[PDB]
């Protein structure tokens, strides 16, 4: 039983209140080429539709920051694989700047808008990368049955929705017209974004017994942002172009995966696929900052094991509003591998849940 | 690439049919819109007297005849599948006969997304406008003012997005559309007045009302009756202000009525039409007072072809025009047979459509190709035998799905689908599967809910010259045969059936099981030599040298015949993509899926394993592909288009593909195959025969440079002599379209229209031909050989 | 030249204001054997005298020194397997509730030595050492131009014994604390031999065994002489993992707190890290941005620092957070990470 509110880590208040917020979306035309400024120490690969708090200090970015604000609230960030072919432009939409502790530091909530693929990186003279790229747009294809489509039963291409009848219902009605076709009905529902998505969420809910939005493309990304798995396929799911082709690619992904080890000695089992729940409406894994200006993907797990925890507990800069942490980290090679995060109160649950750092793990 | 694209075989299938007084106020007329094709007959008493035949640059979409006041004979609105409207009128003098376009114009808009339930269009009954449903929440109105000759259309806000059927009613003072449209709520009928003045939608005469939850079905009822007759799975309905009407016949709920037609103009009677091939009679009954309606009743006339479309012609002659089968013209009695039934066939038109799969062979060893299709679903599948053009039918009575050919047995081996009702299981009709002369079932030991269907698969081996059904061998429960090869393996000399099947379960999304399995056809009977499991869907096999080539879900295995007779795995090559699409042409092996990805490997007998020899991944649904050469590969691509992909010293670049040529052929091609239909023994080097969904037959070929180039000239200079019905332009016409993406041709050379250079007079040959260089000057004696050589090739 | 106040870095300012301070000082007697409670966790050769800062957020730890502030304030650091150790003494403590558990952060002056004679342990978790207090073998006298004729004076009757004038110069308390203190003037005291031995001992880079040895000396003679002979021997600090990546002399060795070049400090979870300040050090790559959250130097904001060759922390950078400051940049090594050659 949950009862945490599942908002709370989505407003990242470990930062602050009183932030300064913008409204309107800027896009880019979705094929043109653009200049965009590089933030240098992001090593993260951002999917659209995915936050990004950061907290900055370096004069170059401060004043980079400074500019964009009167400026295109926007700049990229590389998906290195090792080097970088690809990327996601990522749009400010919280920002202050504080003099804490001697130092002037600018905080921003940024949120992950177009990809990329990266053309060229130009070092300008401030030390900083200007890139220039070329935007990549989302093909949205229609329905594989409105080219084959018989018009006197196009009337019945609407359907009242309310459930295993109802989906044969469905794949008998919406694919009739594939009897005009070389394939079957059951082929097209392999290549359909309904039923994809519909076994997706299923198939999370299996793992999450507590279990998204509902067109497909937010769906892709948000599944693709949210899974176990490492930086190959994280760039893989990132170039495939289409929502059907990253929603099966995102599925099998799924299958496949099992358990999660420590890094450095990886024979050490961290962790298994079926302790993954969500805590945050975001889904279970998300990017937080610690107070120095590090991201951490943190997954947030029902069970670790191998873990030795260190330190006291500390309810401070809590990523989950009412819970404390201990570091853990791997106990054949003392390495971390997160924090354990336990409640400040009774009533409240879970009472304990794991936050492992992705940077950490090893799926396999 | 340099390609040339020909109509061998004009569509069959008719998309839509009306009847009125166009080529004359005392005649009377039947319009059929086939895809692209527009035939005009006469109704008389004999039957129908064909008058003309047009070709439009554009799918006929709509087809309605109206009469504005002040017309002595109807005009013809046409809509196509890309928005081109015009209105056309039958102009006549003489012998001669041809087609004024009226007004002419493209409706599109730039901005929007196309509806989930299509294009609807409609005309009010006096002609006030046209009214057009293309877009959600967009109702498009054309005034019909004479000064409209542009079609300036005007959109208007629906605040429900979900619309279901829409018509104009009769009656009404004000031109008052009433449709039926979904929300979360249910499925509800509402009215509108339209006002051309203020340009927008007033409140409509009679109130909201709720209906059934799958009504999906508008009738506008004319005079005196008025009103509206809503018409779903369960119920019919009628609404007029305050008189309401319903009843829930038990004959029309087994199915879903799909099309419908007024028999008489005051309204009395309509014809519905069923998915099945039910034809029903309603009727309106009438009380005079004022005249209301009294009741209605529905009474099953009897069983027609699977009907796309209705048109009562007169004197109880009916036209059903049938996508899946062929189109009838059946007599109307008044007392049933002993049968039972109503309706008596009187004429066939022939219909090859849906080609889901074909095969070329010489079966008469002449040297001229006959081509064997796949035609049809449901009780209309059939048959067809195609030769120079002359077709020879056979009927199955169930889905033909795949079909090969095999010499040394003089047989056909077709795969085939029978849908059963669980009742164990019943069948619906006897078909091939079930009247065959020697039957056997799968008996091997690898590896629900009342009146639901159920699909049973069969390879049917049948005789090549009078085509009956030798052998049927029913496959697994829950069995899908996907592919059938006809091949020698290893050093056997024996030809076997090879099938790939897959264990599909609708608990399951992906199939986890599957078989290939091989039968050989010896002495009258068919036995199983060889089984193999699988651990995937077989979604296609090929020979490739005397080996077998398979498609296992996204994996390809290349297997070895034994001498034990058992199939020997010999190497497996992976793929982001399923292989559903699986070409081969020496030892390079094309790889293809739904989704345009193309893949092209390559075989080293030495290292004996796949490598990637090239790649092109794009998004957009493939419908087939071929090899045309060892660098060219031809695909058909959504929005009906076809493309031509291409095989620097760069690894990256020498690893691309690159699209060479883009054509828009407005047709689903189904298969490809390479073949021809004329006498073997050129300026065209290759022929690849294509199949369709709508029964359009083409051919492809390959030119040389100078000849395309003198036929792009050839192109650009009849474009602007030819007067192009609707007036569309063809380079309009032959761009490659796609959602939101618009190219011109390229790479592809038109054929009809080049074959269509001899139909004009010579002088317009003379204007055509003016200044083009043949180095010597060219003249018309000299294109007209150069066309009559091309036309030769079919 | 510096302006910093030096007197900052002794008080532990960093740990709070309104602790409470324990006046009055407890003590054993010189030989007499007593059992005393042992801090679980804190590794540490602590020398009397000392100052320790301490953050304990253990239940055991936390419920022990409240019923230590009802006894003696005393406790015991075992050298560490333990044989030596010293009893500490607390002075100055507070308890507080931040951040989500109850935490009792202390101060503990080093007072006497003692050899463990045997260790037994509670279900509380916590150890009692049963131990006897070591003593101190304080001698008297075994017999530039002031300590000239102190040479000429105090060693004549060296004359008398079978060794020369010169030699009993080295083995007295006045000439080698005069020693001591002139090579401590680069750098920045008790003049009881004992004390200042203390002193000396506790402010050096040595490793462990070496402070185990200084420890166990039981006189101040000797523990002076061992004392020298480490300020003229250890010539560079290394990196401890490395054993070859240099990270400073001798030299830049130099006194920001009035308690020597090294000192005891307590970080935010209660980790001891023994600091040694000086002016250069090479071989570190900074780590993070400047902080002066819990800075153990006021005015000053810390950088982490590590070995660039293998990444190992080895302390933190200074730098002054106002101009006029002196000196304006520093470094603090952690002696845990050291290692001296
Ligand atoms: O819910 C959660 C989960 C926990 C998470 N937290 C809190 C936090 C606090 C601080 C640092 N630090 C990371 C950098 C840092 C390292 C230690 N430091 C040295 O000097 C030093 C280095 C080596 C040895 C000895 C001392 C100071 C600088 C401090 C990181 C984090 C972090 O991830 C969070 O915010 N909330
Ligand atoms: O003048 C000075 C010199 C500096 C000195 N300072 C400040 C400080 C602040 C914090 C920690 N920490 C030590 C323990 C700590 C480690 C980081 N944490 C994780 O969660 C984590 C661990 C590994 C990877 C990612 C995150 C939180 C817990 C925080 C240690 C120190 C410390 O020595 C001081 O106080 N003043
Ligand atoms: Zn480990
Ligand atoms: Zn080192």
């Amino acid at each position: 039983i949950i009862n945490f509110d599942t908002s709370l880590p989505t407003s990242h208040t470990y930062l602050g209140a009183d932030m300064e917020e913008f409204h309107g979306r800027t896009l880019h035309d979705d094929d043109s080429c653009q200049v965009i400024p590089v933030l240098p120490q992001v090593m993260m690969i951002l999917i659209p539709g995915q936050t990004l708090p950061l907290q900055l200090f370096h004069p170059q970015e401060v004043s980079m920051v400074r500019n964009l604000i009167q400026k295109d609230r926007t700049f990229a960030v590389l998906a290195y694989s090792n080097e970088a072919q690809f990327g996601t432009t990522a749009e400010i939409y919280a920002y202050r700047e504080e003099q804490d502790f001697g130092i002037e530091i600018v905080k921003v909530k940024a949120i992950g808008r177009q990809r990329f693929k990266v053309l060229e990186l130009r070092t300008q003279s401030d030390g900083i990368q200007q890139a220039k790229v070329q935007i990549l747009p989302e093909c949205v294809l229609p329905s594989t049955m409105s080219a084959v489509q018989l018009e006197s039963l196009n009337k019945c291409q609407i359907f009242p929705s309310k459930s295993y009848k109802w989906w044969q219902k469905y794949q008998k009605r919406k694919f009739h017209c594939a009897n005009l076709t070389s394939w079957p009905r059951w082929l097209y529902s392999l290549y359909d974004a309904e039923t994809l998505m519909d076994r997706i969420k299923k198939q999370l809910r299996e793992w999450d017994e507590n279990l998204l939005p509902s067109n497909p493309i937010d769906f892709s990304y948000r599944v693709a942002a949210c899974l176990p798995i490492d930086d190959v396929l994280r760039i893989q799911l990132l170039k495939i172009g289409s929502a059907i082709q990253r929603l099966r690619c995102e599925l099998d992904i799924m299958n496949k995966c099992t358990s999660l080890c420590c890094k450095q000695c990886q024979e050490t089992e961290i962790t298994t696929k079926n302790e993954i729940f969500s805590l945050s409406l975001c889904g279970p894994m998300a990017a937080y900052v610690n107070p120095h200006g590090y991201v951490h993907e943190t997954l947030t797990v029902y069970k670790a094991c191998n873990l030795n925890l260190i330190g006291r507990p500390s309810t401070e800069h809590s990523w989950f509003p009412g819970y404390a942490w201990t570091v853990a980290q791997c106990k054949i090679c003392a390495s971390h591998i997160g924090w354990k995060f336990t409640a400040t109160k009774k009533d409240m649950s879970p009472q304990k849940f794991w936050g492992l750092t992705r940077s950490a793990l090893l799926p396999t | 690439s340099y390609n040339y694209v020909v109509t061998a075989q004009k569509p069959t299938a008719v998309n839509g049919c009306v009847t009125g007084h166009f080529t004359s106020a005392e005649d009377l007329n039947l319009l059929i819109a086939k895809n692209t094709r527009l035939e005009i007959y006469v109704v008389t008493a004999e039957g129908l007297r064909p008058v003309k035949e047009v070709g439009m640059y554009g799918k006929i979409a709509v087809m309605e005849l109206f009469r504005p006041k002040g017309e002595s004979k109807d005009l013809l609105f046409i809509l196509t599948a890309k928005y081109n409207a015009c209105i056309l009128e039958y102009k006549q003098s003489g012998e001669s006969i041809d087609i004024i376009t009226r007004a002419h114009g493209n409706v599109q808009d730039r901005i929007g997304r196309p509806s989930e339930t299509g294009i609807i269009g409609i005309i009010d009954p006096e002609c006030r406008m046209i009214g057009l449903r293309l877009y959600d929440g967009l109702f498009k109105v054309i005034p019909l003012d004479r000064d409209n000759k542009e079609l300036k259309a005007f959109n208007i806000r629906l605040e429900e997005l979900h619309v279901i059927d829409v018509k104009f009613l009769y009656g009404c003072q004000a031109p008052t559309i009433c449709f039926v449209y979904q929300d979360p709520q249910g499925r509800h009928v509402k009215t509108y007045e339209v006002s051309l003045r203020e340009k927008e939608f007033n409140k409509g005469p009679w109130k909201q009302e709720n209906v059934e939850a799958e009504a999906s079905m508008v009738i506008a009822v004319p005079e005196p009756f008025g009103g509206a007759i809503i018409i779903g799975q369960e119920s019919i309905t009628y609404h007029n202000g305050d008189k309401y009407l319903a009843i829930a016949p038990p004959i029309i709920k087994q199915s879903t009525i799909v099309c419908h037609n007024r028999v008489d103009p005051n309204g009395s009677r309509y014809l519905l039409g069923d998915m099945e091939g039910r034809l029903f009679m309603l009727l309106l009954e009438k009380e005079e007072q004022t005249v209301t309606l009294k009741d209605l009743r529905v009474e099953l006339l009897g069983e027609t072809s699977i009907a796309e479309c209705l048109t009562y012609l007169d004197n109880g002659v009916v036209f059903v025009g049938s996508r899946l089968g062929d189109s009838q013209l059946v007599k109307l009695n008044v007392d049933s047979n002993e049968q039972g039934s109503y309706v008596v066939a009187m004429e066939t038109f022939t219909n090859l459509g849906p080609i889901v799969d074909m095969c070329v062979v010489d079966l008469e060893r002449q040297g001229q190709g006959q081509l064997v299709t796949c035609s049809g679903a449901f009780k209309e599948g059939s048959l067809r035998i195609i030769r120079n053009l002359h077709i020879r039918t056979v009927p199955l009575y169930e889905s033909p799905r795949k079909i090969c050919y095999q010499e040394v047995s003089q047989c056909f081996g077709v795969l085939s689908s029978r849908i059963e009702v669980q009742d164990g299981t019943t069948a619906l009709r006897p078909s091939a599967s079930t009247q065959a002369l020697s039957s056997s079932v799968s008996s091997s030991k690898l590896f629900t809910s009342f009146g639901e269907e159920v699909e049973v698969h069969n390879l049917l081996i049948i005789d090549q010259h009078t085509f009956e059904v030798l052998h049927a061998h029913q496959f697994l429960q829950n069995e899908y045969a996907l592919s059938l090869v006809s091949c020698k393996l290893g050093k056997d000399p024996n030809t076997y059936f090879i099938v790939g099947t897959a264990m599909v379960y609708p608990e399951e999304a992906e199939p986890k099981q599957g078989r290939i399995v091989v039968f050989q056809y010896s002495d009258g009977k068919l036995q199983t030599v060889a089984e193999k499991e699988v651990k995937g869907a077989v979604y296609s096999m090929v020979e490739f040298n005397g080996k077998l080539l398979a498609s296992i879900n996204s994996t390809v295995r290349l297997y070895e015949w034994t001498t034990e007779k058992e199939l020997r795995t010999e190497c497996n090559h992976y793929n982001n993509i399923m292989a559903l699409y699986l070409k081969t042409k020496g030892d390079f092996i094309l790889v293809g899926d739904l989704m345009r990805s193309v893949l092209l490997l390559a075989y080293k007998p030495m290292e004996g394993n796949f490598e990637e020899i090239a790649r092109d991944f794009n998004p957009n649904w493939m419908s087939a592909v071929e090899i045309l050469d060892d660098d060219n590969f031809l695909g058909a691509e959504n929005a009906f288009n076809l493309f031509v992909c291409q095989k620097a010293t760069t690894d990256e670049e020498r690893q691309h593909l690159q699209e060479v040529g883009l054509f828009h052929l407005g047709e689903f091609v189904n298969v490809f195959c390479h073949g021809s239909l004329v006498m073997q023994n050129t300026p065209t080097q290759g022929s690849v025969l294509f199949g369709t969904v709508n029964g359009m037959i083409g051919l492809v070929t390959s030119l040389s440079e100078s000849w395309y180039n003198l036929l792009l000239d050839m192109q650009n200079r009849l474009n602007k002599v030819i007067k192009s019905v609707g007036k569309i332009e063809h380079s309009f016409w032959r761009s490659f379209h796609t959602e939101r993406k618009t190219e011109p041709a390229t790479g592809f050379i038109d054929g009809d229209l080049i074959e269509s250079f001899l139909d004009i007079s010579r002088p317009k040959m003379q204007e055509v031909v003016a200044n083009l260089q043949y180095k010597r000057e060219a003249t018309a004696d000299d294109l007209i050989k150069v066309v009559e050589e091309l036309t030769r090739i079919h």
